[PDB]
RNA sequence: AAAUUCUUGGACCGGCGCAAGACGGACCAGAGCGAAAGCAUUUGCCAAGAAUGUUUUCAUUAAUCAAGAACGAAAGUCGGAGGUUCGAAGACGAUCAGAUACCGUCGUAGUUCCGACCAUAAACGAUGCCGACUGGCGAUGCGGCGGCGUUAUUCCCAUGACCCGCCGGGCAGCUUCCGGGAAACCAAAGUCUUUGGGUUCCGGGGGGAGUAUGGUUGCAAAGCUGAAACUUAAAGGAAUUGA
């Protein structure tokens, strides 16, 4: 699993985290 | 542009010269040497076709006369030697004469 | 491990040079980290000069070469056999191979 | 040679004498006093041929800026616009032998 | 003092129209709302009277221009490229 | 940029000395370099020197013997009581024999031995051996 | 070499040196007189001139500037004078 | 090094070790400051008055033939400009960018250079501020130093 | 290897023209300039710069630098203009056990320009800046100095082109028991237990994790600052012998 890769799929997971978030707030 | 009304493009070229006494690789030129090697290739060319006819400017270019005058021209700059006419364009040409290119066959 | 003193180009003091494209694939290589063959040949090999030399018009009439420069990416010129790996000190030395035939 | 008329013109109005204005430069020239005038080149047609006019009925040089009334005041170093001015006492410098 | 953040002279359209359009017109108010300095007397008198208008309050002079701006880029480079075309027919 | 002469004067004498030389070119020169040679001078471990007179920041030349093992310089120069002395010398010297700490001390510049010698404390300057 | 004299360098070496880098700094430039061919007086002229030198009353040019020592107007001799 | 360059040169003016006077050099002190004095009417800084003098009139330093340097001749007598010399070359060379600049917004390197010269002026003009030759007020305007040459 | 594809309504190929938008080969180098990112047709204009030369001037005005500021490839975002080629997405043809790929044909956003954002790259020499010292040798670029002799202008002086050296900065190279280093290797990565030239940033076993939260910047994408609980005896670097 290469950095790159990984570093993908954090930022597309915090993005799906951040739209939850302000779906609630 | 000549005497009638061909206007030409013409295409020169030159390589600097390697020394026979020459010890270094490169033989490369100073940017300022070559910029005054052109404008002395470019005020050339001009005065040996604009002064004069087409037939008399071919007569030039069946040999490389215009080059050798480069040749001479340029040593005191620096030496170079491959030069030549690289191509000649005809951009323009007068109204079509039936009785000039008559003279130009004889 | 650092292989290469020089990373494998000739970059020195520039910080960028421009990209070409290899012959064999379309790969971008830098300028000077490409392999460069020029290789200057005539038009009829070896064993057709005969045959054109005799069917020619003119009398001695010298045959045109071809000149062409080749570029190639690391893995073309592995591949196509044009440079070849070798010994670790003997990747120092880089004086082209002899030149006689 | 813009920067040189800049240096000499810096230098004219550190020591000689000058008038700044056209009204002025007008009564300079009418009694003769004015050696050297200097227009700006955005000034109005009309007063520079009338300039022109005076400087040949008192044979007197006419310079052309090449800079318009801002600047050639900025040259002047005052903080506001002379479009035409008159050299009445070069001082110790040479903008009269140019 | 400073009384705004962001909106400077669209700060009179309240929260109208959109963020996008508010940024976007600001540029062009402050454009034609400018005083420009005259190249015929120096003095920073030029005002849009109308579209395509400004005027100088000194000379009394009046140019044609661009809509919001005093002058376009495109009508400097056809200046140029005319007085370039000139030249050369003339020779 | 250059901040301390004599920080340079015993770095150049120091390699010069483990290369063998036998003289060496000290480009700056000022009364605290003189001085301290001087103190090495008198305990035999450098030969007799000289120095240049340009009109400016002077040059020296110094003779150099075989017996130097270093000298070296203390930054930033600390003052140091006759309390401190002993733990000084402790740290920075080879045995309790030989070697020497130069300090300068309202007396002049001069080493450790006989600076308790008249009862003076002082400011480091740096040590040879 | 190990002991090579630094105080007593000879006069060979001791020229080639830069400048600055001399055991005493030292000028490698001059001063000389320049007559013209013409004109009967002599101008004392610097060696690295870096001005136009005319002689007084305007009768020629004697030096023009270069990147390096002034280049001297033909038929004008000249000898670098000392004290 | 520079102080706004990675350059490192080392060229430079090497003053000589005898700090006499020649013998072939006849000029006295008095009539040397009235050429000076007469140069400074002309319009020169004092760095080519000194210029003009050791290759045309053969005086290698105005310090050795008199007692004085040529700036502290000339405000001893009143002939000082107002700025000193070198703070003036910076602002006379920083409106100079400053114009090309105004002109095409683009040039990139331009508003590099513009920042490193206005630097050194500031440098240097809280320098003259604590010797005192300028005013403890005195600071730089980028719109009204285009008045003051 | 083929197929999708175009093709007697004339493709591909040969000739003559026209238009359009990109791009600037060969020369082109362990050459140059720039703070770095970067920069390659000619000519002109405008402003800047290093080094060299200096018996010019001022006389310590300096060095490194929290906070703060200017520039910052590619991609990406926003308005316009233009859209040749290439080509994310997509479509189809192959191959394959599958093939949302590698191969092929077509092709959107983009790739180009103007004006605004973004501030990250293996943005690398994986190597802070300033200063001093410590071996040689042959080169190369710039400027300067000197010298046999060739070659131009010719009409000789002097400037050019070669040749032989010297000096100062610069890009590198070869060699070395200088010395260092775990070693690979480095004339610096040396002058360090014989430990102190000045100063800035920054690391403290591996993961969790550049994550959660808070704050701040941005139109967005995201940038900067940045934990803990918990988990685990190793993770790792250089070299050696095998497979
Ligand atoms: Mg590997
Ligand atoms: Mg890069
Ligand atoms: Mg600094
Ligand atoms: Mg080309
Ligand atoms: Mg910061
Ligand atoms: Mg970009
Ligand atoms: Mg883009
Ligand atoms: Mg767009
Ligand atoms: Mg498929
Ligand atoms: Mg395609
Ligand atoms: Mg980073
Ligand atoms: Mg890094
Ligand atoms: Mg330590
Ligand atoms: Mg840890
Ligand atoms: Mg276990
Ligand atoms: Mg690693
Ligand atoms: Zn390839
Ligand atoms: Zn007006």
């Amino acid at each position: 699993m290469r950095a790159k890769w990984r570093k993908k799929r954090m930022r597309r997971l915090k993005r799906k985290r951040r739209k939850m978030r302000q779906r609630s707030k | 542009k000549t005497t009638d009304g061909y206007l030409l493009r013409l295409f020169c070229v030159g390589f600097t010269k390697k020394r026979n006494n020459q010890i270094r690789k490169t033989s490369y030129a100073q940017h300022q040497q070559v910029r005054q090697i052109r404008k002395k290739m470019m005020e050339i060319m001009t005065r040996e076709v604009q002064t004069n006819d087409l037939k008399e400017v071919v007569n030039k270019l069946i040999p490389d006369s215009i080059g050798k005058d480069i040749e001479k021209a340029c040593q005191s700059i620096y030496p170079l030697h491959d030069v030549f006419v690289r191509k000649v364009k005809m951009l323009k040409k007068p109204k079509f004469e039936l009785g000039k290119l008559m003279e130009l066959h004889g | 491990t650092k292989k290469r003193r020089n990373n494998g180009r000739a970059k020195k003091g520039r910080g960028h040079v421009q990209p070409i494209r290899c012959t064999n694939c379309a790969r971008c290589v830098p300028k000077d980290k490409a392999i460069k063959k020029f290789v200057i040949r005539n038009i009829v090999e070896a064993a057709a000069v005969r045959d054109i030399s005799e069917a020619s018009v003119f009398d001695a009439y010298v045959l045109p070469k071809l000149y062409v420069k080749l570029h190639y990416c690391v893995s073309c010129a592995i591949h196509s056999k044009v440079v070849r790996n070798r010994s670790r000190e003997a990747r120092k030395d880089r004086t082209p191979p002899p030149r006689f035939r | 040679s813009l920067e040189s008329i800049n240096s000499r013109l810096q230098l004219v109005m550190k020591s000689g004498k000058y008038v700044l204005g056209y009204k002025q430069s007008l009564k300079m020239i009418r009694q003769g006093k004015a050696k050297l005038v200097i227009l700006a080149n955005n000034c109005p047609a009309l007063r520079k041929s009338e300039i022109e006019y005076y400087a040949m009925l008192a044979k007197t040089g006419v310079h052309h800026y090449s800079g318009n009334n801002i600047e050639l005041g900025t040259a002047c170093g005052k903080y506001y616009r002379v479009c035409t001015l008159s050299i009445i006492d070069p001082g110790d410098s040479d903008i009269i032998r140019s | 003092a400073k009384r705004t953040k962001k909106v400077g002279i669209v700060g009179k359209y309240g929260t109208r129209y959109g963020a996008s359009l508010r940024k976007m017109v600001k540029k062009i108010e402050i454009s034609q709302h400018a005083k420009y300095t005259c190249s015929f007397c120096g003095k920073t008198k030029m005002k849009r009277r109308a579209v395509g208008i400004w005027h100088c309050g000194s000379c009394m002079k009046t140019v044609a221009g661009g809509a919001w701006t005093y002058n376009t880029t495109s009508a400097v480079t056809v200046k140029s490229a005319i007085r370039r075309l000139k030249e050369l027919k003339d020779q | 940029v250059r901040m301390n002469v004599l920080a340079d004067a015993l770095k150049s004498i120091n390699n010069a000395e483990k290369r063998g030389k036998r003289q060496v070119l000290i480009r700056p020169c000022s009364k605290v370099i003189v001085r301290f040679l001087t103190v090495m001078m008198k305990h035999g471990y450098i030969g007799e020197f000289e120095i240049i007179d340009d009109h400016r920041a002077g040059k020296i030349v110094v003779n150099l013997t075989g017996r130097l093992n270093k000298c070296g310089v203390i930054s930033p120069r600390f003052d140091v009581q006759l309390k401190d002395l002993e733990k000084w010398q402790n740290n920075l010297l080879p045995s309790r024999q030989f070697g020497f700490i130069v300090l300068t001390t309202s007396a002049g510049i001069m080493d450790h031995e006989e600076a308790r010698r008249k009862h003076t404390g002082g400011k480091i300057l740096g040590f040879f051996f | 070499p190990l002991a090579k004299d630094l105080l007593h360098p000879s006069p060979e070496e001791e020229k080639r040196k830069h400048k600055k880098k001399r055991l005493v700094q030292s000028p490698n430039s001059y001063f000389m007189d320049v007559k013209c061919p013409g004109c009967y007086k002599i101008t004392t002229v610097f060696s690295h001139a870096q001005t136009v030198v005319l002689c007084v009353g305007c009768s020629t040019v004697l030096c023009q500037p270069t990147g390096g020592k002034a280049r001297l107007t033909e038929g004008c001799s000249f000898r670098r004078k000392q004290h | 090094g520079r102080m706004h360059a990675p350059g490192k040169g080392l060229s430079q003016s090497a003053l000589p070790y005898r700090r006499s006077v020649p013998t072939w050099l006849k000029l006295t002190s008095d009539d040397v400051k009235e050429q000076i004095y007469k140069l400074a009417k002309k319009g020169l800084t004092p760095s080519q008055i000194g210029v003009i003098l050791r290759d045309s009139h053969g005086v290698a330093q105005v310090r050795f033939v008199t007692g004085n340097k040529i700036l502290r001749i000339l405000k001893s007598k009143g002939l000082a400009p107002d700025l000193p010399e070198d703070l003036y070359h910076l602002i006379k060379k920083a409106v100079a960018v400053r114009k090309h600049l105004e002109r095409n917004r683009k040039d990139k390197d331009a508003k590099f250079r513009l920042i490193l010269i206005e630097s050194r002026i500031h440098r240097l003009a809280r320098y003259y501020k604590t010797k005192r030759v300028l005013p403890p007020n005195w600071k730089y305007e980028s719109s009204t130093a285009s008045a003051l040459v």
